[PDB]
């Protein structure tokens, strides 16, 4: 039970000690870059691409390796989400949610398509650079074979959440159709699933069976092929030790968060600027250091990434939310997130060493 | 050897 520095020079170890000498020369023109790319590394071996990159990209003056290496992650971890290939979609508007597209298959050959991004994940954090294609945390989970949880709904779908919430809070059969370009198709949640009836004690069952099939429809072997790309590359074996969050900071990289902007673009419902909770509540997020601020932007919005132009522009489910607290729960209970609506949950705490203590507890402890 | 870990701890410290 380490911290994330420990994690991380013992994972980066990790690469180290299977890294090999040489180099692998990559010739790509930025125009045909993703098909350069893809038939480059699909035709290579797993383990050559642990040698030290060379990114010829044609036409160059560039020699500093590392720069048009850095740049061509950047680059090319934009360029795979082109819809052209029809491999990713958004839940929500303005980009949000970034998720498979179950039509993937409309390309005979997208498996591969998708096998390659796994071997290109894994080079970027075997390489330990970083990419912007901004997943959903849950994909990480599943990286880390953990199943997501019922919080992980809310931030992905609200009205699929919303529905379910209902049903454990009262009182059909195993099945779930689920249209794929017109032609639909019942999914057997279980086997005999459309026999079987819900009941009180099956429901228990039953609902977890959703939550799981919400994030695993349609896009079952599209993430089977993704994993195994990366895993042919890089164990899952090795981020056995991080969670979803320690994860996407990973393949991201830490940024310096403009605290100014924060505390000016911070909206708040119930409570105001001048509360006695708020005048403390950035009291505590100064004195703390870069790596949980992100964590706790990652703990309210559901992603380290910060869109184009601030805290300004701050997009959830429904458009624009920007970052928004709430006087909500008794302070026998600990401040909660909805990052489909990037809104904190604040309780009213009676003392400044309360709401500190009970504040990182929330960011440490729980998702 | 142990340079790698020796590598891998300067990888922290820069990165994070
Ligand atoms: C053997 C050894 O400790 N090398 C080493 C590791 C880490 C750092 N720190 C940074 O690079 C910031 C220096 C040397």
């Amino acid at each position: 039970d380490r911290s994330f520095r420990w994690k991380y020079h013992q994972f980066r170890f990790l690469c180290h000690s299977n890294a090999l000498p040489s180099h692998v020369k990559i010739s790509v023109s930025r125009q045909t870059l993703f098909e350069d790319s893809f038939q480059q590394i699909m035709n290579m071996k797993p383990y050559d691409l642990r040698r030290r990159l060379y990114i010829i990209m044609r036409g160059e003056e560039g020699l500093d390796y590392g720069g048009i290496a850095r740049e061509w992650f950047f680059l090319l971890s934009h360029e795979v989400l082109n819809p052209m290939y029809c491999l990713f979609e958004y839940a929500g508007k303005n980009n949000y949610c970034l998720q498979i597209n179950p039509a993937s298959s409309i390309n005979p050959d997208h498996l591969t398509y998708f096998r390659f991004i796994g071997r290109f994940i894994a080079m970027a954090l075997y390489h330990g650079k970083f990419i912007d294609t901004g997943f959903t945390l849950p994909f990480y989970k599943r990286m880390l074979n953990k199943r997501p949880t019922l919080k992980d709904l809310e931030s992905i779908d609200p009205e699929f959440y919303n529905s379910i919430v209902w049903i454990k809070e009262n009182n059909l059969y195993f099945i779930q159709d689920m249209e794929i370009l017109g032609k639909v198709t019942t999914h057997e949640l279980k086997e005999g699933g459309e026999s079987i009836r819900v009941t009180e004690e099956n429901k228990e069952e039953y609902i977890m069976l959703l939550t799981d099939w919400r994030f695993t429809r349609g896009v079952e072997e599209q993430t089977k092929a993704f994993l195994d790309g990366f895993n042919e590359v890089a164990p899952l074996e090795w981020l056995r030790y991080f969670d979803e969050k320690e994860l996407e900071l990973m393949l991201c990289g830490m940024q310096e968060i403009d605290m100014s902007d924060w505390q000016k673009s911070t909206i708040y419902r119930h409570y105001t600027k001048n509360s006695k909770q708020i005048q403390w509540f950035w009291q505590v997020v100064k004195e703390m250091d870069n790596e949980k601020r992100i964590r706790l932007l990652q703990f309210v919005t559901g992603t380290c990434r910060l869109p184009v132009g601030g805290f300004a522009e701050l997009i959830g489910s429904n458009g624009p939310q920007k970052f928004c607290i709430d006087k909500v729960g008794k302070e026998t209970w600990l401040p909660r997130s909805h990052t489909c609506f990037n809104r904190l949950d604040l309780p009213p705490y009676k003392s400044y060493e309360q709401l500190r203590e009970k504040l990182l507890y929330a960011i440490e402890e729980t998702e | 050897p142990a340079t790698i870990m020796c590598r891998a701890a300067a990888d922290t410290c820069t990165f994070f």
